[PDB]
């Protein structure tokens, strides 16, 4: 136990890498 | 940078097995 579908898990991998800010953030361990 | 990409499949694996856990221990209880 949502917003991480394949679509915004690839999003949040770029916006990582590319050092910019993300937008969501994992809410698990 | 070759340890870098062993501590990140490491990374990975290891946290599959958390969502392993996790899943184990919520769907019994």
């Amino acid at each position: 136990p949502n917003e991480f579908g394949i679509f915004n898990s690839l999003w949040f991998s770029l916006g990582a890498f590319m050092q910019q800010g993300c937008d969501i953030s994992p809410r698990s361990l | 940078v070759a340890g870098v990409f062993y501590i990140l499949v490491g990374g990975l694996g290891l946290a599959m097995l958390v969502a392993l856990i996790e899943f184990c221990y919520k769907s019994r209880a």
